[PDB]
């Protein structure tokens, strides 16, 4: 659980200069705090990664310092034109989940990855309550099979947490709000990489996102490329 | 080179154990040198065979200073399989059982090897284990057991100037070392001190499973020592606790004629098999 | 983590019982056996495993268990019988210059088979491209250092673990352990478990002449009789205990019950009294 | 935690004797005092179950 103000709008582009409170320490380990632009439609995009070194998008939002126990990145002077959900990362201690940070909107104005690798989902629509409905993200460019991947929902109004953490070849932990009821199972190691859902208890309803590199040991994997969600639509 | 033998004489009876015994007569079984055997004359005046090392050997120097240093037992001398270089330095003695296979030629610097592998044991001893017509002769008794390497060594300052054989005298062989590494040991290589910039000679005997009758002095060393099949004299004074024999006659072990060969005697085979008649026809079967 | 001493440690009497003086260790949780009866087992050889790993890693040591540093660097089987020694290096192994030394092999192909060590620098190759070497988009470090650093908290400190891998192959075994001894006692039948050699008598003064390399001593017909001291040289004799036959004269249970005794074998000082043949 | 586990005792046991005890054990000759320190524990391992 972080601290995240709920919005911000006064003075847009000036002295906005959103963070995330409430850690309390120095980080962790390695100071790596990232921060994800989460539009609605298409698959969010990254930002930054460390408290430097942008990686190669928009020039006009960097200095993202870490004062006193916060990362303060610094978007003044950005633009005047953004409807989006910035969420921040942190809490790196061994096998602990729910890294996101809550719904902060950073709407300055309010009114106003496609063909990098692939983008591929199973379009669950009118799902049926239980069952084994399985979802794959196969990349004809990056290997699904060496990378390190994540799975990650995201529900209408709540934020984004960790749900699945899978390693090269030999680990298979589960989140904490499964607790057992998720099995990740691998798919042919040449062909895609798919996923199970193993008698859902009515809350896998959020949309899933299948990301080709960790969240919070992020690593700079070249590109960070995502994939849009499909809605699940339980009928529980 | 053509090698000679000789006629060993009493020489090599080793203590068994660690006892003290005080005037008694102790009848022992064991790995011992046969007595009046025949053991090669490797002349050292060049010389560096492999000795099958079957159960345990009996190496003999009559260097002077330094000319006979060293031992190369091992099992094939490669780089795959351990070995053993004992080797003795200038007052000291380097025992390692590391795998260093070759370089050119078992020679002595340590130019008997050139190489890096793993070892398993550095147990170098510090202590060294080595008159004009005054000669000195270095007796080596070599036995491997389980998990032991047992060497026995003695030092006698012979002093007779006859040609190069064996003296006469019973001289037994004090242990130096226990080495307890486990490693299977086939093959003896020998080696000298070059230093290039009829010297001497070594026997090398072998060592056979059999019993000795040993007489131990009141101080606790042995004093002689009789074998138990030499003659049958040897045997009769084996089978009765005594080196003086009284006249008369004594029931020795048995003999027994040994077999052959092996004869399988059957019945005249008859009542063929019909087979014949079946595997040759016209219309067999559906 | 990915190049870990493997010290092959033997010939020596392992005592266990300094281990707990030396460092304020944290963690000395034996999986195998326990430490008291730990210094009573013989063994042949001990393989010395030490590697530094941070304060949420320790936990990932254990016979059985997957991680990071679980499966990338160092596993341990279902048979691990020594122990998991560890403990916080945070007072000489944290300065303030760039801890860019160490590594942890972020990056793998499959899990290492357990108990190896894999020194290897080659750019981690992520298939469908043949890497010759290159760094973008394709092919990165596999490894990745820390950031200890002194002025962090608990939980990503520098801590040192050793582990202490156990053999016991067909080869004699060296490393036992510690080996008391007790005070002597002259002249007074007592018990005694001189090097394996147990029994009971009266240890006296002798004057036999022992053999530098002779240890032990019989007698004429297979019986231990001397000794020598595993402590400074001294030869000892090792005779019987006090013992003998007893034997009753009674003139008869129809005029009276007064009997007498007899002690055979003896002088009448090792039990009217009167000394016989 | 239904199904305990003693552990280690500095004495042997005895035929057809209960070996129940709930106190902490002492290595040598230095008392832990109840808290568990450096080679003292109590005998009620539990044995984990799959
Ligand atoms: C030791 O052996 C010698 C051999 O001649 C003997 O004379 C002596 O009596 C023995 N014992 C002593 C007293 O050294
Ligand atoms: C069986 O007897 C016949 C006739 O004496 C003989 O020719 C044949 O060799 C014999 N086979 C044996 C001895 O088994
Ligand atoms: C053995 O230990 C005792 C302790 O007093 C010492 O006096 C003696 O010299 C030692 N001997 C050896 C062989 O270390």
């Amino acid at each position: 659980v972080l601290t995240q103000p709920p919005s911000a709008s006064g003075s847009p582009g000036q002295s906005v200069t959103i963070s995330c409170t409430g850690t309390s320490s120095d980080f962790g380990g390695y100071n790596s705090v990232s921060w994800y632009q989460q539009h609605p439609g298409k698959a969010p995009k990254l930002m930054i990664y460390e408290v430097s070194k942008r990686p190669s998008g928009v020039p006009d939002r960097f200095s993202g310092s870490k004062s006193g126990n916060t990362a303060s990145l610094t978007v003044s002077g950005l633009q005047a034109e953004d409807e989006a959900d910035y969420y921040c990362s942190s809490y790196a201690g061994s096998n602990n989940f729910d890294v996101f940070g809550t719904g902060t909107k950073v709407t300055v104005l309010g009114g106003g990855g496609g063909s990098e690798v692939q983008l591929v989902e199973s379009g669950g629509g009118l799902i049926q309550p239980g069952g084994s409905l399985r979802l794959s993200c196969a990349a004809s460019g990056f290997t699904v099979s060496s990378n390190y991947m994540s799975w990650v929902r995201q529900a209408p109004g709540k934020g984004l947490e960790w749900v699945s953490v899978i390693y090269s070849g030999g680990s298979t932990y589960y989140a904490d709000s499964v607790k057992g009821r998720f099995t990740i199972s691998r798919d042919n190691s040449e062909n895609t990489l798919y996923l199970q859902m193993n008698s859902l208890r009515a809350e896998d309803t959020a949309v899933y996102y299948c990301a080709r590199g960790e969240i919070q040991p992020y690593y700079y994997y070249g590109m960070d490329v995502w994939g849009q969600g499909t809605t699940v639509t339980v009928s529980s | 080179l053509p090698p000679a033998y000789t006629n060993s004489f009493t020489r090599g009876v080793y203590y068994p154990d660690k006892v003290f015994r005080s005037s008694v007569l102790h009848s022992t079984q064991d790995l011992f040198l046969p007595f009046f055997s025949n053991v090669t004359w490797f002349h050292v005046i060049f010389d560096n065979p492999v000795l099958p090392f079957n159960d345990g050997v009996y190496f003999a120097s009559i260097e002077k200073s330094n000319i006979i240093r060293g031992w190369i037992f091992g099992t094939t001398l490669d780089s795959k399989t351990q070995s053993l270089l004992i080797v003795n330095n200038a007052t000291n003695v380097v025992i390692k059982v590391c795998e260093f296979q070759f370089c050119n030629d078992p020679f002595l610097e340590f130019r008997v090897y050139s190489s890096a592998n793993n070892c398993t044991f550095e147990y170098v001893s510090q202590p060294f284990l080595m008159q004009g017509n005054f000669k000195n002769l270095r007796e080596f008794v070599f036995k491997n057991i389980d998990g032991y390497f047992k060497i026995y060594s003695k030092h006698t300052p012979i002093i007779v100037r006859e040609p190069e054989d064996l003296p006469q005298g019973f001289s037994a062989l004090e242990p130096l070392v226990d080495l307890p590494i486990g490693i299977n040991i086939t093959r003896f290589q020998t080696l000298l001190a070059l230093h290039r910039s009829g010297a001497a000679a070594y026997y090398v005997g072998y060592l056979q499973p059999r019993t000795f009758l040993l007489k131990y002095n009141e101080n606790g060393t042995i004093t002689d020592a009789v074998d138990c099949a030499l003659d049958p004299l040897s045997e009769t004074k084996c089978t009765l606790k005594s080196f003086t024999v009284e006249k008369g006659i004594y029931q020795t072990s048995n003999f027994r004629v040994q077999p052959t060969e092996s004869i399988v005697r059957f019945p005249n085979i008859t009542n063929l098999c019909p087979f014949d008649e079946v595997f040759n026809a016209t219309r067999f079967a559906s | 983590v990915y190049a870990w001493n493997r010290k092959r440690i033997s010939n020596c009497v392992a005592d266990y019982s300094v281990l707990y003086n030396l460092a304020p260790f944290f963690t000395f949780k034996c999986y195998g056996v326990s430490p008291t009866k730990l210094n009573d087992l013989c063994f042949t050889n001990v393989y010395a495993d030490s590697f530094v790993i941070r304060g949420d890693e320790v936990r990932q040591i254990a016979p059985g268990q997957t991680g990071n540093i679980a499966d990338y660097n160092y596993k341990l089987p279902d048979d691990f019988t020594g122990c998991v020694i560890a403990w916080n290096s945070n007072k000489l192994d944290s300065k303030v210059s760039g801890n860019y030394n160490y590594l942890y092999r972020l990056f793998r192909k499959s899990n290492l088979k357990p108990f190896e060590r894999d020194i290897s620098t080659e750019i981690y190759q992520a298939g469908n491209k043949p890497c010759n070497g290159v760094a973008g988009f394709n092919c990165y470090f596999p490894l990745r250092s820390y950031s200890f650093r002194p002025t962090y908290g608990v939980g990503h400190q520098p801590y040192r673990v050793v582990v202490l891998s156990f053999e016991l192959l067909h080869a004699p075994a060296t490393v036992c352990g510690p080996k008391k001894s007790t005070n002597l006692v002259k002249n007074k039948c007592v018990n005694f478990n001189f090097n394996g050699l147990k029994g009971t008598g009266v240890l006296t003064e002798s004057n036999k002449k022992f053999l530098p390399f002779q240890q032990f001593g019989r007698d004429i017909a297979d019986t231990t009789d001397a000794v020598r001291d595993p402590q400074t040289l001294e030869i000892l004799d090792i005779t019987p205990c006090s013992f003998g036959g007893v034997s009753v004269i009674t003139p008869g249970t129809n005029t009276s019950n007064q009997v007498a005794v007899l002690y055979q074998g003896v002088n009448c000082t090792e039990v009217n009294v009167f000394q016989t043949r």
